[PDB]
């Protein structure tokens, strides 16, 4: 099936370089092209340019062209966005796309690039415990953004809210709540930190 | 570059009515091969960017029926017939005619309802953050609508301000809903020293006692 | 451009 995996979220320095990645696998890699989009709060969407596999070319923004590099190794069937000389400005979540005349199809899921000195800190999750219950999970203290949360393993979707982060004294902070049926059917958050390559379960108790 | 305006802003619908979103272009988006590169894209909470149009009027595989697109020169509209709860997010027009591609700036499509009082539930610090010295009283409001909601916290009957910090969902495609957490942090030191904890949705009250 | 071919 067509896919578009990018690589995951990341950290960097200031004045550093950083080198994203899409593997596009399901179908002939030189047949499409890929494009980079920015997502930043307040600034919508923004097109950083594109590469042709099977030419070779890549186009770039003018406003992005003396920070951004494209490539693409058709034996891996991977593009590559290389970002240089970053700053704060650079912070943003980060698409591939395909596109060859019919539009932006099939994307990538996006990667969170954060650019700042600060080390990368896991979160600590902490319980919330209590016809319906309400039980939940704080998910403290982490940097960069950001986290993921799970319950009971993806098993557990309906009745979950889990809630922005919210920066303070240079670390991020959320938690999730969720509502199910007041036997041995038990509940779990499970919290996911990419940035970190940290997993941690929390097992909700009465 | 071409600008791409979008209008309106914000686009409050209700069920199983009409809407359009406008994309103007600040000039011509033919490319010389005579194909108008002009796409539309929405962002649901969470997701990447889907495609709905392309070519100006072209849906996608997959897009129902009821969005449709039309324009030419530099008026371009999307047409959204019978809104449902998941068409809610943000909608963006795109022109790949003329490099630099650009985007417009975004229309974010909510669902109007009836209003929803809040499901209210607090949490005191739990013992394993309290072990590390630290004091976070959590109270969830979910459920709820219209988006605005005010959140006040007691603490020993008196009004607390300092160490609040508020954080909303983006709207429910499955009930057209908000919720929202708040977070009262403390020092352990200072959490030790009062009884009494309240937070009011407004007024529906939930408290515990503990130190 | 590539849109030529199309
Ligand atoms: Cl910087
Ligand atoms: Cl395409
Ligand atoms: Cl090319």
């Amino acid at each position: 099936q067509v896919q578009l995996q990018q690589s995951a979220a990341e950290l960097a320095r200031p004045g550093a370089s950083v080198k994203m990645s899409c593997k596009a696998s399901g179908y002939s890699f030189t047949t499409y092209t890929i494009h980079w989009v920015k997502q930043r709060p307040g600034q919508g969407l923004e097109w950083i340019g594109y590469i042709n596999p099977s030419s070779g070319y890549a186009a770039y923004n003018q406003n992005f062209k003396d920070e951004t590099t494209l490539t693409a190794d058709p034996s891996s069937s991977t593009a590559y966005m290389e970002l240089n000389s970053l700053t704060s400005e650079d912070s943003a979540v980060y698409y591939c796309a395909r596109e060859k005349f019919y539009g932006y199809d099939y994307w990538g899921q996006g990667a969170t690039l954060t650019v700042s000195s600060a080390s990368t800190t896991p979160p600590s999750v902490y319980p919330l415990a209590p016809s319906m219950v309400t039980l939940g999970c704080l998910v403290k203290g982490y940097f960069p953004e950001p986290v993921t949360v799970t319950w009971n393993s993806g098993s557990l979707s309906s009745g979950v809210h889990t809630f922005p982060a919210v920066l303070q004294s240079d670390l991020y902070t959320l938690s999730s709540s969720v509502t199910v049926p007041s036997p041995s059917q038990t509940v779990t958050c499970n919290v996911a930190h990419p940035a970190s390559s940290t997993k941690v379960d929390k097992k909700i108790v009465p | 570059d071409v600008l791409m305006t979008q209008i309106p802003l914000s686009l409050p619908v209700s069920l199983g009515d009409q809407a359009s979103i406008s994309c103007r272009s600040s000039q011509s988006i033919v490319h010389r091969n005579g194909n108008t590169y002009l796409e539309w894209y929405l962002l649901k909470p969470g997701q990447s960017p889907k495609l709905l149009i392309y070519k100006v009027s072209n849906r996608f595989s997959g897009v129902p029926d009821r969005f449709s697109g039309s324009g030419s020169g530099t008026d371009f509209t999307l047409k959204i017939s019978r809104v449902e709860a998941e068409d809610l997010g943000v909608y963006y027009c795109f022109q790949g005619s003329h490099v630099p591609y650009t985007f417009g700036g975004g229309t974010k499509l909510e669902i109007r309802r009836a209003d929803a009082a809040p499901t209210v539930s607090i949490f005191p610090p739990s013992s394993e953050q309290l072990t590390s010295g630290g004091a976070s009283v959590v109270c969830f409001l979910n459920n709820f609508y219209p988006k605005d909601i005010n959140v006040k916290w007691k603490i020993d009957g008196s009004e607390r301000q300092n160490g609040v910090l508020n954080s909303w969902t983006d709207q429910d495609s499955k009930d057209s809903t908000y919720s929202m957490s708040s977070t009262l942090t403390l020092t352990k030191d200072e959490y030790e020293r009062h009884n009494s904890y309240t937070c009011e949705a407004t007024p529906i009250v939930k408290s515990f006692n503990r130190n | 451009d590539y849109k030529d071919d199309d």
